[PDB]
Protein backbone atom coordinates (compact mmCIF):
# COMPACT_ATOMS: atom_id res chain seq x y z
CA UNK A 1 0.00 0.00 0.00
CA UNK A 2 2.94 2.47 -0.08
CA UNK A 3 3.96 4.57 -2.93
CA UNK A 4 7.26 3.73 -4.61
CA UNK A 5 9.75 6.07 -4.20
CA UNK A 6 12.99 6.94 -6.30
CA UNK A 7 15.07 4.76 -7.34
CA UNK A 8 18.34 7.25 -6.20
CA UNK A 9 16.64 5.89 -2.67
CA UNK A 10 18.20 2.62 -3.36
CA UNK B 1 21.06 23.61 17.82
CA UNK B 2 20.12 27.40 19.40
CA UNK B 3 16.65 26.80 16.91
CA UNK B 4 15.61 23.38 18.31
CA UNK B 5 12.37 22.88 19.27
CA UNK B 6 10.74 25.98 17.18
CA UNK B 7 8.34 24.99 14.37
CA UNK B 8 8.72 27.31 11.54
CA UNK B 9 5.23 27.01 11.02
CA UNK B 10 3.77 27.72 14.38
CA UNK B 11 6.75 29.17 16.82
CA UNK B 12 8.82 31.39 14.40
CA UNK B 13 5.64 33.14 13.08
CA UNK B 14 3.89 33.34 16.53
CA UNK B 15 1.00 30.81 15.02
CA UNK B 16 -0.67 28.27 17.61
CA UNK B 17 -2.21 24.99 16.95
CA UNK B 18 -5.03 23.81 17.95
CA UNK B 19 -4.43 21.70 21.26
CA UNK B 20 -1.08 23.29 22.32
CA UNK B 21 -3.03 25.46 25.22
CA UNK B 22 -4.33 21.99 26.46
CA UNK B 23 -0.83 21.46 27.21
CA UNK B 24 0.03 24.82 28.64
CA UNK B 25 -3.19 24.55 30.48
CA UNK B 26 -1.82 21.41 32.44
CA UNK B 27 1.65 22.98 33.49
CA UNK B 28 0.03 24.21 36.78
CA UNK B 29 2.98 25.43 38.27
CA UNK C 1 -2.19 6.39 17.58
CA UNK C 2 -5.73 5.21 19.32
CA UNK C 3 -8.01 8.03 19.45
CA UNK C 4 -6.22 10.71 18.67
CA UNK C 5 -6.34 13.37 15.47
CA UNK C 6 -5.22 14.15 12.37
CA UNK C 7 -1.77 16.37 12.84
CA UNK C 8 -1.77 19.65 11.18
CA UNK C 9 0.87 20.62 8.48
CA UNK C 10 3.98 21.34 10.03
CA UNK C 11 2.73 20.61 13.63
CA UNK C 12 5.76 18.29 14.18
CA UNK C 13 8.64 18.48 12.16
CA UNK C 14 10.96 16.26 13.69
CA UNK C 15 8.77 13.28 13.17
CA UNK C 16 10.78 10.50 11.20
CA UNK C 17 9.21 7.36 9.83
CA UNK C 18 11.57 4.13 9.78
CA UNK C 19 10.74 2.59 6.33
CA UNK C 20 11.95 -1.00 5.77
CA UNK C 21 13.23 -1.67 2.01
CA UNK C 22 12.25 -4.71 1.39
CA UNK C 23 8.74 -5.23 1.97
CA UNK C 24 7.80 -1.49 2.12
CA UNK C 25 6.67 -0.94 5.36
CA UNK C 26 6.15 1.46 8.23
CA UNK C 27 9.16 0.02 10.72
CA UNK C 28 8.30 2.55 13.74
CA UNK C 29 8.36 6.36 14.43
CA UNK C 30 11.62 8.43 14.84
CA UNK C 31 12.68 11.91 15.86
CA UNK C 32 15.15 14.41 14.35
CA UNK C 33 17.89 15.54 17.06
CA UNK C 34 20.35 17.51 14.68
CA UNK C 35 20.78 17.65 10.88
CA UNK C 36 22.63 14.29 11.21
CA UNK C 37 21.31 12.47 14.44
CA UNK C 38 17.78 10.83 14.99
CA UNK C 39 16.46 8.95 18.01
CA UNK C 40 14.77 6.21 18.43
CA UNK C 41 13.19 3.14 20.31
CA UNK C 42 15.99 0.04 20.32
CA UNK C 43 12.98 -2.42 20.00
CA UNK C 44 12.74 -0.77 16.45
CA UNK C 45 16.00 -1.96 15.38
CA UNK C 46 16.86 -5.13 17.67
CA UNK C 47 14.06 -7.23 19.50
CA UNK C 48 15.05 -11.31 19.24
CA UNK C 49 11.57 -12.11 20.60
CA UNK C 50 10.34 -11.20 17.29
CA UNK C 51 13.42 -11.92 14.96
CA UNK C 52 13.63 -8.16 14.67
CA UNK C 53 17.59 -7.30 14.29
CA UNK C 54 17.91 -4.72 11.35
CA UNK C 55 21.13 -3.28 10.17
CA UNK C 56 21.88 0.41 8.64
CA UNK C 57 21.64 -0.61 4.75
CA UNK C 58 18.12 -2.34 5.69
CA UNK C 59 15.74 0.82 6.03
CA UNK C 60 15.42 4.20 4.94
CA UNK C 61 14.63 7.47 7.19
CA UNK C 62 11.79 9.97 5.79
CA UNK C 63 11.79 13.17 7.40
CA UNK C 64 8.93 16.09 6.97
CA UNK C 65 6.37 13.59 6.23
CA UNK C 66 2.63 13.79 6.59
CA UNK C 67 0.89 11.22 4.77
CA UNK C 68 1.70 7.62 5.75
CA UNK C 69 1.90 5.73 2.16
CA UNK C 70 2.71 8.66 -0.53
CA UNK C 71 5.74 9.63 -1.77
CA UNK C 72 5.38 13.57 -0.78
CA UNK C 73 7.40 14.91 -3.40
CA UNK C 74 9.49 18.46 -2.60
CA UNK C 75 8.43 17.87 1.00
CA UNK C 76 9.73 14.75 2.42
CA UNK C 77 13.63 14.16 2.30
CA UNK C 78 14.77 10.24 2.12
CA UNK C 79 17.95 9.58 3.89
CA UNK C 80 20.09 6.35 4.54
CA UNK C 81 21.86 5.24 7.19
CA UNK C 82 25.68 5.69 8.25
CA UNK C 83 25.50 3.63 11.65
CA UNK C 84 23.14 2.64 13.98
CA UNK C 85 23.87 2.83 17.71
CA UNK C 86 22.04 0.98 20.51
CA UNK C 87 22.31 1.30 24.19
CA UNK C 88 25.01 -1.08 25.89
CA UNK C 89 22.62 -1.95 28.57
CA UNK C 90 19.41 -1.97 26.70
CA UNK C 91 16.68 -4.97 28.27
CA UNK C 92 15.03 -6.51 25.42
CA UNK C 93 14.55 -9.80 27.77
CA UNK C 94 12.31 -8.61 30.54
CA UNK C 95 10.68 -5.01 30.70
CA UNK C 96 12.97 -3.08 27.42
CA UNK C 97 14.58 -0.94 30.41
CA UNK C 98 16.72 1.78 28.19
CA UNK C 99 14.79 1.32 24.86
CA UNK C 100 16.67 3.77 23.07
CA UNK C 101 18.89 4.30 19.78
CA UNK C 102 20.74 6.67 17.77
CA UNK C 103 21.18 6.39 13.93
CA UNK C 104 23.68 8.38 12.33
CA UNK C 105 22.65 9.68 8.85
CA UNK C 106 24.82 9.43 5.78
CA UNK C 107 24.56 13.49 4.92
CA UNK C 108 23.13 16.10 6.55
CA UNK C 109 19.42 16.63 5.81
CA UNK C 110 18.20 20.23 4.93
CA UNK C 111 15.91 21.89 7.36
CA UNK C 112 12.72 23.43 6.09
CA UNK C 113 8.61 24.75 6.93
CA UNK C 114 8.34 20.76 7.47
CA UNK C 115 11.76 19.47 9.03
CA UNK C 116 13.39 20.77 12.00
CA UNK C 117 14.97 19.22 14.68
CA UNK C 118 13.62 18.90 18.47
CA UNK C 119 15.28 19.77 21.94
CA UNK C 120 16.78 17.09 24.17
CA UNK C 121 15.79 18.26 28.03
CA UNK C 122 18.03 19.09 30.28
CA UNK C 123 18.07 18.34 34.31
CA UNK C 124 16.03 21.43 34.97
CA UNK C 125 13.71 20.97 32.08
CA UNK C 126 13.01 17.29 33.33
CA UNK C 127 12.58 18.17 37.02
CA UNK C 128 10.20 21.23 35.79
CA UNK C 129 8.22 19.27 33.28
CA UNK C 130 8.07 15.49 34.06
CA UNK C 131 5.53 16.28 36.87
CA UNK C 132 2.11 13.83 36.87
CA UNK C 133 -0.65 15.46 35.54
CA UNK C 134 1.16 17.77 33.05
CA UNK C 135 0.69 16.97 29.51
CA UNK C 136 2.98 15.79 26.31
CA UNK C 137 2.13 14.66 22.81
CA UNK C 138 2.37 11.82 20.91
CA UNK C 139 2.86 11.21 17.29
CA UNK C 140 2.54 8.55 14.75
CA UNK C 141 1.61 6.52 11.53
CA UNK C 142 0.94 3.60 13.67
CA UNK C 143 -2.18 1.41 14.45
CA UNK C 144 -5.46 2.94 14.79
CA UNK C 145 -6.54 0.46 17.03
CA UNK C 146 -5.62 -2.66 19.19
CA UNK C 147 -7.22 -5.31 16.99
CA UNK C 148 -6.91 0.35 10.62
CA UNK C 149 -3.86 2.16 9.41
CA UNK C 150 -4.19 6.33 9.62
CA UNK C 151 -3.93 8.26 6.54
CA UNK C 152 -2.15 10.74 7.56
CA UNK C 153 0.10 11.38 10.91
CA UNK C 154 -1.71 11.04 14.32
CA UNK C 155 -1.62 13.38 17.15
CA UNK C 156 -2.39 12.97 21.24
CA UNK C 157 -2.48 14.54 23.58
CA UNK C 158 -1.72 13.04 27.23
CA UNK C 159 -1.30 13.89 30.99
CA UNK C 160 1.95 11.68 32.42
CA UNK C 161 0.67 9.30 35.39
CA UNK C 162 1.99 8.73 38.95
CA UNK C 163 4.20 6.28 39.01
CA UNK C 164 2.41 3.92 41.91
CA UNK C 165 -0.36 4.05 39.43
CA UNK C 166 2.37 3.43 36.86
CA UNK C 167 3.18 0.48 38.76
CA UNK C 168 0.08 -0.67 39.96
CA UNK C 169 -1.28 -1.16 36.20
CA UNK C 170 1.08 -3.93 35.67
CA UNK C 171 2.63 -6.89 36.46
CA UNK C 172 5.96 -5.75 34.65
CA UNK C 173 8.86 -4.24 36.22
CA UNK C 174 9.02 -0.57 36.08
CA UNK C 175 12.27 1.20 36.24
CA UNK C 176 13.26 4.74 36.48
CA UNK C 177 14.55 4.98 32.80
CA UNK C 178 10.83 4.76 31.84
CA UNK C 179 7.34 6.77 32.71
CA UNK C 180 3.85 5.92 31.60
CA UNK C 181 1.14 8.29 30.40
CA UNK C 182 -2.63 8.33 29.44
CA UNK C 183 -6.15 8.85 30.86
CA UNK C 184 -7.52 7.29 33.75
CA UNK C 185 -10.75 5.49 33.25
CA UNK C 186 -12.51 8.22 35.74
CA UNK C 187 -10.74 10.83 33.60
CA UNK C 188 -13.76 10.36 30.62
CA UNK C 189 -10.43 11.18 27.89
CA UNK C 190 -8.97 8.45 25.69
CA UNK C 191 -5.91 7.62 23.81
CA UNK C 192 -2.35 5.98 23.56
CA UNK C 193 0.09 5.08 21.16
CA UNK C 194 0.00 1.51 19.75
CA UNK C 195 2.22 -1.36 17.56
CA UNK C 196 3.69 1.41 14.94
CA UNK C 197 4.06 3.87 17.18
CA UNK C 198 7.41 2.96 18.51
CA UNK C 199 10.23 4.90 18.69
CA UNK C 200 8.56 8.07 17.78
CA UNK C 201 8.52 11.22 20.79
CA UNK C 202 6.29 12.62 23.68
CA UNK C 203 6.97 16.00 23.58
CA UNK C 204 6.26 18.98 25.79
CA UNK C 205 6.36 22.16 25.21
CA UNK C 206 8.12 24.13 27.66
CA UNK C 207 6.39 27.20 29.14
CA UNK C 208 9.44 28.95 30.00
CA UNK C 209 11.38 29.38 26.90
CA UNK C 210 8.50 28.28 24.10
CA UNK C 211 10.35 25.67 22.55
CA UNK C 212 9.77 21.87 22.11
CA UNK C 213 11.16 19.07 24.06
CA UNK C 214 11.43 15.41 23.69
CA UNK C 215 10.98 13.89 26.70
CA UNK C 216 10.13 10.26 25.97
CA UNK C 217 10.04 7.69 23.13
CA UNK C 218 7.35 5.42 22.57
CA UNK C 219 8.09 2.54 23.80
CA UNK C 220 5.42 -0.20 25.30
CA UNK C 221 2.34 -1.04 26.33
CA UNK C 222 -0.22 -3.80 26.94
CA UNK C 223 -2.54 -3.89 24.23
CA UNK C 224 -3.79 0.25 23.20
CA UNK C 225 -6.04 2.60 24.49
CA UNK C 226 -7.21 -0.13 27.62
CA UNK C 227 -8.88 1.22 30.29
CA UNK C 228 -6.80 0.71 33.69
CA UNK C 229 -3.48 0.74 31.37
CA UNK C 230 -1.40 2.98 29.70
CA UNK C 231 1.79 3.76 27.44
CA UNK C 232 5.48 3.48 28.51
CA UNK C 233 8.01 5.82 27.34
CA UNK C 234 11.60 5.88 27.54
CA UNK C 235 13.10 8.63 29.97
CA UNK C 236 15.42 10.54 27.31
CA UNK C 237 16.97 12.83 30.30
CA UNK C 238 17.55 10.09 32.29
CA UNK C 239 19.71 8.49 29.24
CA UNK C 240 21.23 12.00 28.08
CA UNK C 241 24.79 10.75 29.32
CA UNK C 242 24.73 8.12 26.97
CA UNK C 243 23.39 10.16 24.21
CA UNK C 244 26.02 12.60 24.60
CA UNK C 245 28.81 10.26 24.75
CA UNK C 246 27.55 8.43 21.41
CA UNK C 247 27.02 12.08 19.56
CA UNK C 248 29.91 13.74 21.32
CA UNK C 249 32.69 10.43 20.47
CA UNK C 250 31.13 9.73 16.63
CA UNK C 251 29.47 12.95 15.52
N1 LIG D 1 1.38 2.65 24.35
C1 LIG D 1 1.06 1.47 23.89
N2 LIG D 1 -0.20 0.95 24.17
C2 LIG D 1 2.00 0.73 23.01
C3 LIG D 1 3.04 1.40 22.36
C4 LIG D 1 3.89 0.69 21.54
C5 LIG D 1 3.68 -0.66 21.29
C6 LIG D 1 4.63 -1.39 20.39
N3 LIG D 1 5.82 -1.78 21.18
C7 LIG D 1 6.10 -3.09 21.33
O1 LIG D 1 5.33 -3.92 20.85
C8 LIG D 1 7.26 -3.57 22.19
C9 LIG D 1 8.16 -4.64 21.56
C10 LIG D 1 7.70 -5.55 22.70
N4 LIG D 1 6.70 -4.55 23.13
C11 LIG D 1 5.60 -4.49 23.89
O2 LIG D 1 4.97 -3.43 23.93
C12 LIG D 1 5.08 -5.67 24.67
N5 LIG D 1 3.60 -5.71 24.52
C13 LIG D 1 3.09 -5.87 23.13
C14 LIG D 1 1.61 -5.57 23.05
O3 LIG D 1 0.93 -5.36 24.04
O4 LIG D 1 1.01 -5.55 21.86
C15 LIG D 1 5.45 -5.50 26.16
C16 LIG D 1 4.84 -6.63 27.00
C17 LIG D 1 5.17 -6.38 28.48
C18 LIG D 1 6.69 -6.33 28.70
C19 LIG D 1 7.34 -5.23 27.85
C20 LIG D 1 6.99 -5.44 26.37
C21 LIG D 1 2.65 -1.34 21.93
C22 LIG D 1 1.79 -0.65 22.78
C1 LIG E 1 22.18 -9.10 15.22
O1 LIG E 1 22.81 -8.89 13.94
C2 LIG E 1 24.26 -8.86 13.94
C3 LIG E 1 24.67 -8.78 12.48
O2 LIG E 1 24.53 -7.43 12.07
C4 LIG E 1 24.97 -9.99 14.73
O3 LIG E 1 26.39 -9.65 14.86
C5 LIG E 1 24.29 -10.05 16.14
O4 LIG E 1 24.92 -10.95 17.07
C6 LIG E 1 22.75 -10.30 16.02
N1 LIG E 1 22.07 -10.53 17.31
C7 LIG E 1 22.06 -9.62 18.35
C8 LIG E 1 21.30 -10.09 19.57
O5 LIG E 1 22.62 -8.51 18.31
NA1 LIG F 1 2.39 -3.98 39.58
NA1 LIG G 1 -5.67 3.30 29.18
Amino acid sequence: DFEEIPGEYL
Amino acid sequence: EADCGLRPLFEKKSLEDKTERELLESYID
Amino acid sequence: IVEGSDAEIGMSPWQVMLFRKSPQELLCGASLISDRWVLTAAHCLLYPPWDKNFTENDLLVRIGKHSRTRYERNIEKISMLEKIYIHPRYNWRENLDRDIALMKLKKPVAFSDYIHPVCLPDRETAASLLQAGYKGRVTGWGNLKETGQPSVLQVVNLPIVERPVCKDSTRIRITDNMFCAGYKPDEGKRGDACEGDSGGPFVMKSPFNNRWYQMGIVSWGEGCDRDGKYGFYTHVFRLKKWIQKVIDQFG
